């Protein structure tokens, strides 16, 4: 069915939703705790989300360094929330609901499986595509 | 020698996002004080609590080090140069992601609109001629505002 | 007359349930389907299909 | 060929499942080639032919 078979799936899966939230913030400190769990790291550390009143990372950030420097997956956010269409187009106040990766960094969208995987228009499709078997799969161990 | 990107003080509109809103964050509606030009963000509440009706001074920078290089990270928090203004309550890093306009009319692009995130942080930003010397790019422009409660 | 035109006038059945918009044709004419009580991996999702201009979408 | 296609969809749905998404490839272009719509787009449409 011309589909990928991986799938994410159960508290690996609540917790990625759990992790989109936009309220998601995150310290110096446990970044260096994060970075070390990295399967694969570039060994430079990122540019702080926040600087005033205090340094801070984004969880969108931090997801965004695991994914891949470039290739993109767009828009499939298929998650209850907005409106059937329509609404969210009221007026393009479109994003954190609705999916969006630029340059392998995430701009909004909480993330559903339809995204994660199993389905049409998925990013791990694309990724198995470009970034091929190989570097999906350490990508995939990585999140994980 | 710190050829700032943007410079303006902007007036609180609404700080309600749609009634439902959010927990930490909550996106403020605001319009510059010439009332030509407009501005919605998402903003930490928690460590900026704003008020509605509020004065607020906004600037925007895509550089610190004087005009210089810098879009890199390691963001070193040894820098001792005065180059940043830092003196303004409230900085943020990020990218312009979305730009508005309306160039079929012919010529016309006209009331440009801008769009920027920090972070995931969506803004917009509304304006003629205001936004005429930026465009979307990659994370690099530095928002600082100050002002509050004024 | 009237009896015998009648008797063709609904079949034996229903549903519809006009909620879902359909961007081929903006009517909401539309049928919602019910399915995949336990299933394997793939999540329970509700399937709607408009039956007009014949387009199916799911709630993901 | 758009004429041609009336035949063979008679159901009029046009999406359906293709090798080669040209559109993510066109698109990963403009990612890497940086192009934006407030750019000019030099082109010689012959050598598109
Ligand atoms: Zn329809």
């Amino acid at each position: 069915s011309n589909r990928p078979v991986m799938g994410i799936v159960q508290d690996t899966l609540t917790a990625v939703r759990k992790f989109t939230k936009r309220d998601v913030f995150l310290e110096r400190g446990e970044v260096m705790n994060l970075l070390m769990f990295l399967s694969t790291w570039d060994g430079k550390v990122p540019q702080p989300a926040i600087l005033k009143p205090r340094p801070l990372w984004t969880g969108k950030q931090i997801f965004s360094l695991i994914i891949p420097g470039h290739i993109n997956c767009i828009r499939t956010h298929s998650t209850h929330p907005d409106d059937e269409d329509s609404g969210p187009y009221k007026h393009i106040s479109p994003g954190d609901t609705k999916v969006v990766v630029e340059n392998g960094e995430l701009i909004m969208g909480i993330l559903c499986k339809k995204s994660l995987g199993t389905s049409a228009g998925s990013l791990v499709h694309i990724s198995y595509l470009e970034m091929g078997h190989d570097i999906t799969r350490l990508f995939y161990s990585n999140i994980q | 020698m710190a050829g700032i990107l943007f410079e303006d003080i902007f007036d609180v509109k609404d700080i309600d996002p749609e009634g439902k809103k959010f927990d930490r964050v909550s996106r403020l509606h605001c319009e510059s004080e010439s009332f030509k030009m407009d501005l919605i963000l998402d903003v930490n509440i928690q460590i900026y609590p704003v008020d509605l009706g509020d004065k607020f001074r906004l600037v925007i920078a895509s550089t610190l080090y004087e005009d210089g290089t810098l879009d890199d990270g390691e963001y070193n928090p040894t820098d001792d140069r005065p180059s940043r203004a830092d003196q303004f309550e409230y900085v943020m890093y990020g990218k312009v992601y979305r730009i508005e306009g309306d160039e079929t009319s012919t010529e016309a692009a006209t009331r440009l609109s801008a769009y920027v995130s920090y972070g995931g942080l969506l803004m917009r930003l509304q304006g003629d001629a205001n936004n005429l010397h930026g465009f979307e790019v990659d994370s690099r422009v530095y928002l600082l505002m100050k002002k509050l409660a004024f | 007359k009237e009896a015998i035109r009648e008797h063709q006038m609904a079949k034996t059945g229903g549903t519809q349930t006009d909620l879902f918009t359909c961007g081929k044709c903006k009517k909401k004419n539309c049928t919602y389907t019910q399915v995949q009580t336990r299933s394997a991996d793939e999540p329970m999702t509700t399937f709607v299909v408009c039956n007009e201009c014949g387009n199916r979408w799911k709630f993901c | 060929d758009r004429e041609v296609l009336r035949v063979i969809f008679p159901t009029g749905d046009s999406k359906v499942v293709l090798p080669c998404n040209l559109l993510r490839m066109i698109w990963n272009a403009q990612k890497i080639f940086h192009i934006n719509p407030r750019l000019p787009s030099d082109l010689h449409p012959i050598k598109v032919v």
